[PDB]
RNA sequence: CGAGCCCCGAGGGGCUCUCGCUUCUGGCGCCAAGCGCCCGGCCGCGCGCCGGCCGGGCGCGACCCGCUCCGGGGACAGUGC
RNA sequence: GAAAGGGAGUCGGGUUCAGAUCCCCGAAUCCGGAGUGGCGGAGAUGGGCGCCGCGAGGCGUCCAGUGCGGUAACGCGACCG
């Protein structure tokens, strides 16, 4: 509730103790239940995999990009949005990417991201058509909607 | 070659806690039980409803201390009337007192128990 | 029944005489048996394949 | 030959994504308590920063052998404890009752302790040797003592541990001890120790005054710098010749 | 294992990615197998590393060393006047 | 932090001037306890070989025995952990 992007509940194995770790990835469009996703440096280029930007080619596009090397995803999280890996330089370990706003950002090559575009498509294409539909939209978000000039 | 830390968390080590061994009791003597059985049972009720309970339900009606529970009422009646009781029902009256309906064992007669108490 | 009623039911009333009985369905139990066996067979196949492939320097 | 065929090796490989990792040593990766972190970081800071020579001189402690001979000598002059002081006082009282009298009987030489007592002895040039602990935590009580001893001409040495000096004086901790006059049978051993200590400390005070300490980077930083230097050196070697 | 980097006598050290075990399946995966070294009790060859049976401990398995947990900034930011 | 959310398990009849799913009568039910183990039932009590014995059946020895049925869905009173 409150976001247009579907969430993906993904279960991993704990590498250090006998337990199952459940994550709440942002669903890249095209992923389905029962699909294996792979996260790490040696993961392959497939929709839903998480791997550092520095290991990705010069034109790939990504879904849940890290602003800093080590936090979780921060960029291109809203539905339908994506970032593009423009360029690299192996020295200084930097990668230039294009954000959904069109701005250009230099980030560390160790920042991870999900391959693909986030699901939720062109949600803004449909006209809302109704003050009631807008009311139900913002009731799940916050108290901001009926806006007095 | 054996001391190892297999967890990345430092927990506070367990240190033994001695039990108190005071050099003097803080109170010289234990305070006596103010809620003895004479304090628990104040006086029996002798109203028409109480007499009906005595002669019909084999039940003695008492006015008891508000802080006494069913177990204490049962033991108090058992001690200071030398009778066996089946059960105790308890209410608190609108005037603030506590009223106990004590149903006696079948082999005990509430009528002649009330006679020897003196509430006929 | 309601969850706290299961405490006073006998064991038989709360499960089925089968592996994962009372926790997993028969169809998906069969699927898991077949999946386990076939994946272990595939592991054997790839092990044999690399063992015969390493024969040449 | 009689081995049970049912026995077999069951090796687990600990590769990524395979069988879970064994419980190995993680001491380097422990979330330590704040006081442990603070003391370790203080130790690291004392190597990062440029330590002035007045503080760095206390890192020059006596070697283990020389410290052993010094403490072995100093054990013969430990201050008398409470029990044996009581015994000596009772003996003096009994002797005065019958029948000698005053009888000072040559109050023996003793090891003088305490920074104030040692400082006064050094200022009066009465001390023959001064021993200073290297780990006085409020390090202002003894920072002047090397310089003062050098100026007044009394030999001074720095020894590891104030706890050892405390055990010498039957206490927990002593900053400094002082050798005043000593018995004749130990004069030679004291002379040998004084000669060695004067060679090691007083005679090279001029560059003790200038030997700054610390200013050492971490092993990771040093390794990274050395890697860069080797990276440029491997191509400079091919450039030359 | 590896391309074999380069000496090659075809050995092999200085020299590079590897100083890696997991990608066709909506399974499973922890609380060590194995090896080595010891310490007890038992009956007992009754000549000692010695016959075998019931327990216990350590090490390798799971390399060594090290000074900041790891990463990102950094004498800027920030804070005080 | 809820007498409207979650939350095991009480119903029928009678009875007072005024109380009842609370009292009385009669039928149940939940939770907790049983250390000295309350009674049963289950586990669990079968085969092989030597013998005796007319047969049946008894003696000795050895070996099993942490239940059973249905192709299956699942079932049976328990069914070590
Ligand atoms: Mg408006
Ligand atoms: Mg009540
Ligand atoms: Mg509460
Ligand atoms: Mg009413």
């Amino acid at each position: 509730p409150g976001r247009g992007a579907p969430l993906a509940k993904v279960v991993f194995r704990d590498p250090y103790r006998f337990k199952k770790r459940t994550e709440l990835f942002i669903a890249a469009e095209g992923i389905h239940t029962g699909q294996f996703v792979y996260c790490g440096k040696k993961a392959q280029l497939n929709i839903g995999n998480v791997l550092p930007v520095g290991t990705m080619p010069e034109g790939t596009i990504v879904c849940c990009l890290e602003e800093k090397p080590g936090d979780r995803g921060k960029l291109a999280r809203a539905s339908g949005n994506y970032a593009t890996v423009i360029s690299h330089n192996p020295e200084t370990k930097k990668t230039r990417v294009k954000l959904p706003s069109g701005s250009k950002k230099v980030i560390s090559s160790a920042n991870r991201a999900v391959v693909g575009v986030v699901a939720g498509g062109g949600r803004i294409d449909k006209p809302i058509l109704k003050a009631g539909r807008a009311y139900h939209k913002y009731k799940a978000k916050r108290n901001c909607w009926p806006r007095v000039r | 070659k054996k001391k190892i830390r297999t967890s990345p968390t430092f927990r506070r080590p367990k240190t033994l806690r001695l039990r108190r061994q005071p050099k003097y009791p803080r109170k010289s003597a234990p305070r006596r039980n103010k809620l003895d059985h004479y304090a628990i049972i104040k006086f029996p009720l002798t109203t028409e409803s109480a007499m009906k309970k005595i002669e019909d339900n084999n039940t003695l009606v008492f006015i008891v201390d508000v802080k006494a529970n069913k177990h204490q009422i049962k033991q108090a009646v058992k001690k200071l009337y030398d009778i066996d009781v089946a059960k105790v029902n308890t209410l608190i009256r609108p005037d603030g007192e506590k009223k106990a309906y004590v149903r006696l064992a079948p082999d005990y007669d509430a009528l002649d128990v009330a006679n020897k108490i003196g509430i006929i | 029944v309601r969850p706290k009623v299961l405490m006073r039911l006998s064991k038989t009333k709360k499960h089925v005489s089968r592996a994962y009985g009372g926790s997993m369905c028969a169809k998906c139990v069969r699927d898991r048996i077949k999946r386990a066996f076939l994946i272990e067979e595939q592991k054997i196949v790839v092990k044999v394949l690399k063992a015969q492939a390493q024969s040449q320097k | 030959k009689v081995v049970n065929p049912l026995f077999e090796k069951r090796p687990k490989n600990f590769g990524i994504g395979q069988d879970i990792q064994p419980k190995r040593d993680l001491t380097r990766f422990v979330k330590w308590p704040r006081y442990i972190r603070l003391q370790r970081q203080r130790a690291i800071l004392y190597k990062r920063l440029k330590v002035p020579p007045a503080i760095n001189q206390f890192t020059q402690a006596l070697d283990r052998q020389t410290a052993t001979q010094l403490l072995k000598l100093a054990h013969k002059y430990r201050p008398e404890t409470k029990q044996e002081k009581k015994q000596r006082l009772l003996a003096r009282a009994e002797k005065k009752a019958a029948g000698k009298g005053d009888v000072p009987t040559k109050r023996p030489p003793v090891l003088r302790a305490g920074v104030n007592t040692v400082t006064t002895l050094v200022e009066n040039k009465k001390a023959q040797l001064v021993v200073i602990a290297h780990d006085v935590d409020p390090i202002e009580l003894v920072v002047f003592l090397p310089a003062l001893c050098r100026k007044m001409g009394v030999p001074y040495c720095i020894i590891k541990g104030k706890a050892r000096l405390g055990r010498l004086v039957h206490r927990k901790t002593c900053t400094t001890v002082a050798f005043t006059q000593v018995n004749s049978e130990d004069k030679g051993a004291l002379a040998k120790l004084v000669e060695a200590i004067r060679t090691n400390y007083n005679d090279r005070y001029d560059e003790i005054r200038r030997h700054w300490g610390g200013n050492v980077l971490g092993p990771k930083s040093v390794a990274r710098i050395a890697k860069l230097e080797k990276a440029k050196a491997k191509e400079l070697a091919t450039k030359l010749g």
